[PDB]
RNA sequence: AUGCCCCGAAACCCCCGGGCUACACGCGCGCUACAAUGGGCGGGACAAUGGGACCCGACCUCGAAAGGGGAAGGGAAUCCCCUAAACCCGCCCUCAGUUCGGAUCGCGGGCUGCAACUCGCCCGCGUGAAGCUGGAAUCCCUAGUACCCGCGUGUCAUCAUCGCGC
RNA sequence: UUAAUUGGAUUCAACGCCGGGAACCUCACCGGGGGCGACGGCAGGAUGAAGGCCAGGCUGAAGGUCUUGCCGGACGCGCCGAG
């Protein structure tokens, strides 16, 4: 099973967004009590559609800072990293975490011969 | 009567009246003051113009300004111009004067503005 | 004793307690002054007269900080991410937190996960002509 | 004689150890399981550090008279090592010497003028110049230059 | 007994002069107790700047500077007095600022 | 959609008066120059070098 | 500013994101040290320059701190930043990559912005290494100067180890 | 190396320099999106908007785009000269 401070997901499903914020760290939790963006709660909107079915679009995103939550768990997701939207699929596990993290932006770097 | 002491920034008031021979700095005793160099700056003149002159008049300086070695040096300069106008005699003034030039002259010393090319390390200092 | 076993590990007794204890990896110089005062001991007495149960004193203080009277903030990993508890990790405990914590990053496939798999800088240093 | 008239530090560790007498100064529940300043490094080496403080804050009112907690807070901090960086000056922690203060304000050596920090009540001065006197009795024999 | 209190602040030294002289020769005119005109400090504004429009070459500064010189002048309540106070010619670069303290 | 966001903050919300260049500008009391800027008006502005 | 050429749904203008930070690497200038004149607890005397109204904010209160709340007074000789550090004394540890050395990484909390994962700072705890005196070679300086010590200020909502100045 | 790490600077006199602080802005790089192009001529006009607008889909989102149909009550599509 999968556990966040204590909790599971399914337990974590019910706690209220101040509760669930207050299992959050500090950056995450400030985040939430300074409100999320116009644009950000547009994307919840948006993912809380999709989740009830009615929202069938494939669904992409800008919002690097959307901080996961529960309810984005098990949802694809499309996340721009500045020139495509890279795909992320949620588990539990990215409770806590922004999505700019999981979007990967720079690609590898490998030395070759020197000029 | 009255004398004055300039020292890089510190200046130090000095005012001297007949007395026991309580000497104080900043109204406090001078046998206490902790940086013992500087307690010995501060007892150099009178030393020279002896235990008498000592327990025949008593002397408060008030320094503002500069750093303790500084203020010290300001209060040595004021005892000595203190003395020298009290007793009203020439040869202790030589008698100081041969101690030190100083010790009545005072020194006109300021530091340099420092300039460019690094300016945090001094007027002369620069870079490699 | 010039040698004293605490909770699995070896520390010498000619250092005193509160340095005695920082040869344990979970201890620093502070944890060890304020399980010390915990105790009610001198932090400055040799570690080599420690009779057994101040030895098992600080092994329940290690046990459960926060009911001994150490705050919340003390402790190495406030609130366990798998608790919900403020705990203070020790050794191999100690070990495989952050080893979980670092397949919990790759698994995640955040940043900080790429660049301990790389085993990069993670936290925005500069590397051109650094490392 | 007053307190002018002996050294700081001695006197300092008379008060202290005198003022381990009265009740109303206690070390609270926190005060062992926090450092003096955020400047240190290293938490308080004696347990009595707790006592010293109050002994220092006091003769400081002996001194700079109306003084608020800010103003103490700058006097003790002190300069903290920034890693790599240089190091800098950083004030006190405000809640040590707060307790300090409401203790001392309890135990009724010190009192409060509003808008202007805590002054010394008269009860303060007679134990401060008492402690002095008798610590300048002694360096008169010790030392006899103090009898001038 | 109330008092004027008028502060003269100015980047030019002799118009400050001028105009406090002319304060100066109102009040025995008037025959009212004046208190010589007081120099505050003098404010410096200092702004260092690279000289260099680009970046190439070696590093200099330059320091420019500002001096304006301020003067406190207190007279005595007599509404002749101080009437004759707002006939005077200013200088534009002079400003001057009354206020009245009981 | 043609009007600039509304920046109190950063670089972007200070412009040379002069020059409008978004780089340094010296706010000693209230120029708004850009430092080229400064130097041709410093005189003019009463500056004078010592 | 401005010659010539070119660009005209662009090389014009506006919006989002990334990037300008990426690194096996070499080089430049600095920062911290490579511990005993060391490290640490307590205490004391000590300055100057400048800046201050979406500001300084004393003073009071809560919090261990980061900070939160209230808040007089200040548009400046009058209120605030404001007090210093290097210094010494009393005592503790006692030449060892270790106490120094902290890079580094995890958790929690605080702060600015609408937003700091890329890509901020600060705080408490934990880890905390390399580093134990540097060849060839070359750098600066001659008196309140060099070194050492910290501070103020420019850019600055936040960012310094930077520049200018004390 | 990168889609991109925007460019200048080469010893004395380039390398805490322009950048005197890059999360946006700075910005000049890259990817994506959106709006235009003064003023004249050709043609149109007003028969009505050129601009915004609900419900959506695309759109990161933005009546941007289109389904739908309104306003808006006023002259501006497209091509050439030229901006």
């Amino acid at each position: 099973e999968f556990r966040y401070r204590g909790y599971t997901l399914e337990q974590l499903m019910n706690m209220s967004l101040e509760e669930l914020a207050r299992l959050f760290p500090a950056r995450q939790r400030r985040s939430l009590k300074r409100g999320l963006t116009p644009e950000q709660k547009k994307l919840l909107r948006k993912i809380r559609l999709a989740k009830k079915g009615k929202y069938k679009k494939p669904i992409r995103t800008h919002c690097r800072d959307m901080i996961i939550l529960p309810e984005m768990v098990g949802l694809t997701i499309y996340v721009h990293n500045g020139k495509e939207f890279v795909p992320v699929e949620i588990k539990p596990e990215m409770i806590g975490h922004y999505l700019g993290e999981f979007a990967p932006t720079r690609k590898k770097v490998e030395h070759g011969a020197p000029g | 009567i009255q004398t004055t002491g300039k020292r890089k920034t510190a200046i130090a008031r000095a005012v001297i009246r007949e007395g026991k021979g309580r000497v104080r700095i900043n109204g406090k005793p001078v046998e206490i003051i902790e940086p013992e160099i500087a307690r010995f700056t501060i007892l150099e003149p009178l030393i020279l113009a002896g235990e008498e002159i000592w327990n025949s008049v008593d002397i408060d300086v008030k320094v503002e300004g500069g750093g303790f070695m500084g203020q010290a040096e300001a209060a040595r300069m004021a005892i000595a111009r203190a003395l020298v106008e009290w007793t009203g005699d020439m040869s202790l003034k030589e008698k100081f004067m041969k101690y030190d030039r100083t010790m009545l002259v005072g020194d006109p010393r300021r530091t340099e503005p420092h300039k460019p090319n690094r300016s945090t390390k001094g007027p002369r200092a620069k870079r490699q | 004793r010039h040698i004293v076993r605490v909770a699995g590990v070896d520390l010498d007794g000619n250092k005193q307690l509160r340095w005695a204890l920082t040869a344990i990896k979970g201890i620093g110089i502070n944890f060890a002054t304020m399980v010390c005062r915990v105790a009610g001991l001198d932090p400055f007495m040799k570690a080599g007269y420690l009779t057994d149960e101040q030895v098992k004193k600080i092994e329940e203080i290690l046990a459960d900080p926060v009911a001994h009277g150490i705050p919340r903030w003390a402790v190495n990993r406030p609130k366990d991410y798998e608790t919900g508890r403020d705990l203070h990790l020790i050794t191999a405990k100690l070990d495989m937190a952050i080893r979980e914590d670092i397949m919990r990053l790759r698994r995640i496939r955040a940043y900080r996960g790429i660049r301990h798999e790389l085993g990069l800088p993670v936290r925005g240093q500069r590397t051109r002509s650094n490392f | 004689a007053t307190v002018y008239d002996v050294p700081g530090d001695l006197l300092v560790e008379r008060v202290a150890q005198r003022l381990k007498e009265i009740p109303e100064i206690k070390p609270p529940e926190w005060a062992p399981f926090v450092k003096t300043g955020r400047h240190k490094e290293r938490l308080p080496e004696q347990e009595d550090w707790w006592y010293y403080r109050v002994a220092s804050i006091l003769r400081r009112v002996y001194l700079d008279g109306p003084v608020g907690i800010e103003r103490l807070r700058t006097y003790y901090g002190g300069r903290k090592n920034r890693g790599h960086a240089p190091e800098k000056f950083y004030k006190a922690g405000g809640s040590i010497i707060r307790k300090a203060l409401q203790q001392l304000e309890a135990a009724g050596f010190v009192e409060k003028v509003p808008g202007k920090g805590r002054v010394i009540t008269p009860k303060g001065r007679s134990f401060l110049d008492k402690i002095a006197t008798e610590l300048k009795k002694e360096l008169e024999e010790i030392i006899p230059e103090l009898k001038k | 007994m109330q008092k004027a209190r008028i502060k003269i602040a100015s980047t030019n030294v002799r118009s400050l002069d001028e105009v406090a002289n002319q304060i100066k020769q109102i009040a025995e005119r008037t025959g009212v107790r004046m208190s010589g005109p007081i120099p505050l400090p003098t404010k410096r504004i200092r702004i260092t700047t690279r000289k260099s429009p680009d970046g190439e070459g070696s590093a200099t500064f330059d320091r420019w500077e500002l001096r304006v010189h301020k003067r406190l002048i207190d007279i005595e309540a007599d509404e002749r007095a101080m009437r004759q106070i707002m006939r005077i010619r200013v200088p534009e670069d002079v400003t001057i600022e009354i206020e009245l303290i009981s | 959609y043609n009007k600039r966001k509304p920046r109190k903050f950063g670089k972007g919300a200070r412009r040379c008066i002069r020059c409008g260049q978004y780089g340094p500008i010296i706010r000693i009391q209230g120029l708004m120059l850009c430092r080229h800027c400064f130097r041709e008006v410093a005189p003019k502005l009463g500056f004078r070098k010592y």
